[PDB]
């Protein structure tokens, strides 16, 4: 769970050192950003029915071959569990906007991701298609502020780079 | 390890619930007096060396049997181990105060310490009196009620941080008991 | 006539210097020792469970990737960290060859031989972290604090060094996670004659390599040998 | 040299990770503090003749036994090399105000400190007496600002805690 | 390792000189456009996966002999090693850009890489063409002159950060040459 | 290069043992099979223009979405390099029929396979579609013998299991 | 217990690999030999009263000095325990003919052999004399077949080479 | 073109001198030290102490009227 405080406390603990001015300095960086990266968590928390519906069918629009019988996304509960997965991923992005770190993305969606989707034949391109669609559906002055728009997209492209 | 920001995320992940302004105002309050927290921790790092000296010598000042021949803090090798252990405990309490969460205090410090001291023969009563003296020093240094040294700050209230470190210290005490 | 002055176009030094055929001795000396140290794991002909690389199909190839950038990082060391390695590896290689003043000179001339000896001997008599399982939560905290202190030199001064690196591409730290997670299950599931064989040489290894007459530290390692197995030397890093 | 950027870059490098939003967050903490911890370096840089003279004789005022023949600080070059040492320590404090880290104090004054002063009979209490005198000679509204007064004293008490 | 704040401290420690406003204004300028630096590095982390696939495939698009049988990037095992190495180099260049100093790039990455590639038989020319393509991508992503993707920001000039990362990339190129 | 002799020689060498009757026994197993697993290498060597043409377009028949502009297999040299890859894989299967081992498949097509196709967006399902088509296009009494048909399909399904 | 299957299963397990065509190949080598190396176990099992009597006194015929008082083989139970040992060794040879491996010879007669006979003064030349006599008392067309005669002698000379 | 021919000829000779026998590389090693010490050092106990450490620097000095 790499946050900004877990980074400095374990670095001071590996050296056996008290929290010095280096370690105190990093926490005020989680004061100036964190006044406005939590408004993105407001935008994600109240809009999450619509943003995972709008991104859930974007991958099926790009990849219509999944819905074939015998193919990957055969029946209806395939699609239900796929929308479940997009909801899970946007929940971890909502968590990462709140910790100020990529920890909840890492140890809950990214660690061991490639060793599930390969053995279950889930195409990772279908996963990155929804997140890439959500990244460019956002325009800055309508949905959030300027500080929120960059930090919300930065956790999305981090998961895009991690998934493929 | 976790901090104060991560614990609401862990608590909300076991609901499959998005976090919003139902509970983000507590984190915004953690942010707003976050500068008070950096004012708070620095007073313990400034006086960390005197705190262990005043704690461990007070332990013997209330219990002279630890240095009777055979006692736990008797010889020169054992005194260094006890003065080392006191400062390790103070270091982890300062970690937990800077983090806003007692996660780093549990697993890396207190997980398995009680029966470590039981196997070594370390008396628990003197250990509890050693952490509590440091607690009394820490709550005096947080609120700037120290009789020997005063520091410079902006004025206001800090009982929230004094209470957080007071809850951390007897959390240390309950694990080794 | 040299490659430096203004007379020549980029062709020089087509010959064996005394450098290179010194270092090619140490290559062979390290390999003929790793052979003899791996030859104890495969004792009778079957490959034992110690010498299994992977369990996913592509865990072995990824462990080869991780183990090739492993020892490239040893070459990316400062001159202060070059020199600190051999002068304690020579120290610890004396402790391995107790007598046999033939070996006292053999490990003292050659520089990659002594680095291989102190790691092959602890891999051969199984005195590592990941081979010993604490028989109780008692030893788990003992070995936790040794791991805490022994990873302080892996992050010296707040900054992490490259010697604590865990992956060099994305996903590689996760592969190395799962591979280290399978090895912990395999060490907790071995034979009853091997869990009490690694139990004793761990006590002896800690007592000779790190105690050095301190009658407390022996009296700690005899009670708790997973805390004895969990301590490395200085220039291993991590 | 533990600064705020050396802490996050090596933490990202130990994991093999690109600089994510955690690592970008710590650097703006070195923007809000660092507008005012560098005015303390101005106060220390132009006043350093007087603050090491005023603290140089404070240890001799507390410990007048050093100046005895046969004792520690016997002749005049003893005192000259002692004032040299106080100048060296305040220079490292001036460096630490500028990095935003305790690195130049650590690897240039603190590492190997105890293994010199013990073998050369230099009493560390005489060293901490000058730094403790400089810590309380400072009053906040005359010499610097409020942000500068806390961060200048924090690097002093860190060295006080490290020396003894 | 060092950063931009530490290098003035190392340079001034070899003078026995206190640092003041003779050279602190350069650090205050490092601070003031420090938010531009965080805007700068994020554009490379956003496109890090496309950068290596545009770089290494362009290397073969200009040199088809690497995949001729016997070539360095020929088989399936060697292609993964080269795609791994490119992203390692990009990761260290991003470390050096975030740090403001090329100290972390030298010792942990470039120290001993040239004769490592010499001993492996890795051709240097194709490697130089591989880092330079990534340099051309990075200076387009810093200044937002990328033809395929545009990002959102506050307006202004960023040629100083583009120049810093351009100086880091051929510093990588000079060490492996 | 795990063949049947590399398996026993390194096992005898790890123990420091001469080649005993165990090690001599394994080599006659490479006599009774190997009279007929090399006729499969004859069938693969003279028919390889047709079997990689017939399997090369099977993946494009299953996955016609690849040929879209902006998609994975955009232009003509995409398809040329894809047929190159199917030729490479069937060459390693032809090698594995000849060693009596999975060595040339492993260290030349399987090691590091997943860390190329993920970063270059090559879908592994398109790779296993061709090999699965080649596995069931084979009927036993027309193309080869009975010993050859099982051992040719066994190296194909091994690569199918390894790729996904 | 190095048999032909213990050699390949542990080699596949050290690499984390499924049993491939290399590992399947070694087992049919334990089909073609093993039809006729088990007739040697028939010859050894029904004739073992006579072959350890005929070899038991061969070492005493070569080494008559053992039977002296004060010497190695002093009294009658010395000779009884010596014939016991020759029976034990031929039992392990009978086991090795059945596993197709030198495992039961190794871990039951060969491991720790030299650290008993040296400390108990049992001369190993007297042990190899009986096994060498049994090796050349065998002539091929009378006792067994041609496949059995070579593999029965090969386990004898392996123990001869291991004992000295 | 003659300077190029003399280039390539001098380039082959450098490979041939770097590839000779182990008994001849350490025979030319010693008479180089002796040659420099008698022809150019002349009692200057520094220049001998340079030529013994480095005899290719002793071999690389000519007389005056050779030119080049
Ligand atoms: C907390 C983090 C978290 C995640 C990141 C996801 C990741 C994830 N997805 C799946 C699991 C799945 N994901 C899908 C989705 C798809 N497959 C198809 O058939 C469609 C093509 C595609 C829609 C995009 C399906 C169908 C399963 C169930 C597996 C299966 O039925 O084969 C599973 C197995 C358990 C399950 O059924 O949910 C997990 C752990 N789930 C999590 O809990
Ligand atoms: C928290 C995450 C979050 C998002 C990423 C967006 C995603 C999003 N966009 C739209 C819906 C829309 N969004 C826009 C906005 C834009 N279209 C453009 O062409 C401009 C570039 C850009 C900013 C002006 C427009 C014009 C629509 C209506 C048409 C449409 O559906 O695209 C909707 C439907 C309801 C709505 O308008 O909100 C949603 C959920 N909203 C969110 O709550
Ligand atoms: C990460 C967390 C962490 C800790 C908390 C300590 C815990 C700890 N303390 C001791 C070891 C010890 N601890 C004490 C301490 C005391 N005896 C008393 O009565 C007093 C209450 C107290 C001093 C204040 C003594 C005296 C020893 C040495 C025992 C002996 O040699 O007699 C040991 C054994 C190792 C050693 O001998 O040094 C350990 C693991 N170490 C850690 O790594
Ligand atoms: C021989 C008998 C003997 C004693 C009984 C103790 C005396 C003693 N002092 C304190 C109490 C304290 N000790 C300190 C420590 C310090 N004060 C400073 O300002 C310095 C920076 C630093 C040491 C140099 C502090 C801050 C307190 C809290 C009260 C106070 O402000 O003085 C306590 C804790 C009260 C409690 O138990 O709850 C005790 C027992 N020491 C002894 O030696
Ligand atoms: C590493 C360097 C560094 C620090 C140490 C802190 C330093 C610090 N503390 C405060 C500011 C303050 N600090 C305190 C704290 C206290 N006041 C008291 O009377 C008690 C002694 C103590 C309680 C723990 C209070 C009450 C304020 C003003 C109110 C507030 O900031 O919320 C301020 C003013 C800015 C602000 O208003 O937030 C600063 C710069 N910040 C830094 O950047
Ligand atoms: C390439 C360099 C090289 C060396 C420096 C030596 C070092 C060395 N010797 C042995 C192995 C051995 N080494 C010795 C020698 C000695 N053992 C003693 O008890 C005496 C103290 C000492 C010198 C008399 C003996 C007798 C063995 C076999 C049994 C044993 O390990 O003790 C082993 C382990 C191999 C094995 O046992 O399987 C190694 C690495 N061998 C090498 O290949
Ligand atoms: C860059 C970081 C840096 C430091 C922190 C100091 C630390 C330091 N001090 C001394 C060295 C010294 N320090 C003193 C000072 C004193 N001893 C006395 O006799 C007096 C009681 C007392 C004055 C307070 C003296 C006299 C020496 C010289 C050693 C000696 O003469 O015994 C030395 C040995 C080299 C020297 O002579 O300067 C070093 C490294 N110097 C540094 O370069
Ligand atoms: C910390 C920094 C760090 C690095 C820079 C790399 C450096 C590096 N690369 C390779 C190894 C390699 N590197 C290449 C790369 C190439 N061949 C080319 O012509 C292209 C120029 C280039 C691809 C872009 C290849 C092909 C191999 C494998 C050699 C082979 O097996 O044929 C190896 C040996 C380990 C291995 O086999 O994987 C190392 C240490 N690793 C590190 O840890
Ligand atoms: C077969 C032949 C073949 C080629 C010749 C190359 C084509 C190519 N493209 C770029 C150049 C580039 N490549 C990228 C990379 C990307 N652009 C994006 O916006 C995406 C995010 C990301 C890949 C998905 C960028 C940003 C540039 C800089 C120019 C530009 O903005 O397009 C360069 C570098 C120019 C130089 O050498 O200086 C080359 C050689 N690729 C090939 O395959
Ligand atoms: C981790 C999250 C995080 C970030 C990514 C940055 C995000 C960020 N960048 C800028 C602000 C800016 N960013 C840029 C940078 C650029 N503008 C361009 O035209 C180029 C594309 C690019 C050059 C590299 C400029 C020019 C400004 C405004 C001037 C300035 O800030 O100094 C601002 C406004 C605040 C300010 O004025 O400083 C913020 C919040 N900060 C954060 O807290
Ligand atoms: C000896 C063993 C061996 C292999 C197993 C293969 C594996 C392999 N394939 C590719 C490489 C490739 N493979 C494809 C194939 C495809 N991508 C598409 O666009 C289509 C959807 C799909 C057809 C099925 C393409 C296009 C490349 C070039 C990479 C690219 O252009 O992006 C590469 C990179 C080098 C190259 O260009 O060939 C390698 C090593 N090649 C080998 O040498
Ligand atoms: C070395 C690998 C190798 C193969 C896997 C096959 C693959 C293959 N099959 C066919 C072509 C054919 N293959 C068959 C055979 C069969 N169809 C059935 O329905 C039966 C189940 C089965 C055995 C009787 C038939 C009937 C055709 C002609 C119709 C067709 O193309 O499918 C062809 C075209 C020319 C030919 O007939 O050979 C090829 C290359 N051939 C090879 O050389
Ligand atoms: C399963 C494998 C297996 C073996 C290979 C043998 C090996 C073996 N032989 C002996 C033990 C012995 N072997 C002998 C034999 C001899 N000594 C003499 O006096 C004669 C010269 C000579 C006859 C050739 C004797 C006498 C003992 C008993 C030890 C003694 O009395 O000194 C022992 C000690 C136990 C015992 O008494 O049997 C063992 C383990 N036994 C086994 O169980
Ligand atoms: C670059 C640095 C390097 C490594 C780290 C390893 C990692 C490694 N071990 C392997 C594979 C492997 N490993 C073992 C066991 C192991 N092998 C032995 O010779 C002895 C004595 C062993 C116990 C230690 C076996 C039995 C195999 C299967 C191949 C074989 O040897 O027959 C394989 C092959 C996987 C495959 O073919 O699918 C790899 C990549 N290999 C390397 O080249």
């Amino acid at each position: 769970m790499k946050s900004v405080i877990t980074t400095v406390v374990s670095a001071a603990d590996a050296a056996g050192r008290f929290p010095s001015n280096s370690d105190l300095e990093s926490i005020q960086g989680n004061i100036q950003r964190s006044a406005a990266r939590l408004e993105a968590a407001e935008k994600l928390a109240g809009n999450h029915e619509a943003v995972v519906k709008e991104a859930g069918d974007a991958c099926f629009a790009k990849y219509a071959y999944l819905k074939n019988p015998g193919e990957a996304g055969e029946n209806q509960e395939k699609i239900n569990k796929c929308y479940r997965d997009v909801d899970h991923y946007m929940r971890l992005v909502n968590y990462c906007l709140v910790v100020g770190g990529t920890g909840p993305l890492d140890e809950w969606g990214i660690a061991g991701a490639r060793e599930v989707y390969r053995t279950l034949n889930l195409p990772t391109s279908a996963y990155v298609a929804s997140i890439a669609y959500t990244r460019d559906r956002l325009c800055v002055p309508r949905d959030m502020s300027a500080q929120a728009g960059v930090e919300f997209s930065a956790y999305l492209d981090y998961l895009i780079n991690a998934l493929s | 390890m976790l901090d104060a920001f991560s614990r609401v995320v862990v608590n909300s992940d076991a609901k499959a619930a998005y976090v919003g302004g139902s509970d983000l105002q507590a984190l915004k309050s953690f942010i707003a007096d976050g500068n008070k927290r950096l004012d708070a921790v620095n007073s313990i790092v400034s006086n960390a060396s005197c705190m262990v000296s005043d704690a461990v010598s007070g332990m013997i000042c209330e219990n002279p049997g630890l240095i009777s021949p055979g006692g736990n803090c008797y010889t020169n090798r054992r005194m260094a181990a006890c003065l080392r252990d006191g400062e390790i405990i103070l270091r982890y309490v300062s970690y937990a105060l800077l983090a806003g969460d007692a996660s780093v205090l549990e697993d890396r410090c207190l997980n398995g310490l009680k029966e470590t001291y039981i196997a070594l023969g370390v008396p628990t009563n003197s250990s509890i009196r050693a952490v509590s003296i440091m607690k009394a020093q820490a709550v005096a240094f947080i609120t700037n009620t120290a009789t020997e040294r005063k520091m410079s700050f902006a004025a206001g209230d800090c009982t929230s941080l004094a209470s957080e470190v007071a809850s951390y210290f007897d959390r240390v005490g309950a694990a080794i008991s | 006539q040299t490659g430096l002055v203004n007379s020549k176009f980029s062709a020089r030094m087509a010959k064996k210097t005394a450098k290179q055929t010194k270092n090619k001795v140490d290559e062979y000396m390290a390999r003929s020792v790793q052979r003899q140290y791996k030859q104890a794991a495969v004792a009778t002909g079957v490959y034992g469970t110690q010498c299994t690389e992977g369990t996913v199909k592509g865990a072995a190839e990824a462990s080869r990737s991780a183990a090739l950038s492993r020892q490239f990082r040893i070459k990316q060391r400062s001159a202060f960290s070059k020199a600190h390695d051999l002068f304690e590896f020579r120290k610890h290689a004396i402790i391995a060859a107790a007598g046999c003043s033939y070996e006292e000179k053999m490990v003292t001339r050659f520089p990659k031989l002594a680095a291989a000896m102190v790691l092959g001997q602890t891999e051969m008599m199984r005195t590592c972290s990941r081979y010993v399982v604490p028989e109780s939560v008692e030893e788990e905290y003992m070995a936790a604090s040794v791991d805490k202190q022994m990873k302080r030199r892996g992050a010296p001064g707040g900054v992490y060094s490259l010697s604590c690196a865990e992956g060099v591409a994305k996903g590689q730290a996760e592969i190395a996670r799962v591979s280290a997670l399978g090895a912990a299950y395999r060490a907790a599931s071995k034979s009853a004659s091997a869990v009490t064989a690694e139990r004793y040489n761990s006590m002896a290894y800690g007592r000779v390599h790190f105690a050095h007459g301190c009658s407390y530290e022996e009296q700690q390692f005899n009670k708790y040998p997973a805390a004895a197995a969990a301590m490395r030397s200085d220039s291993y890093g991590y």
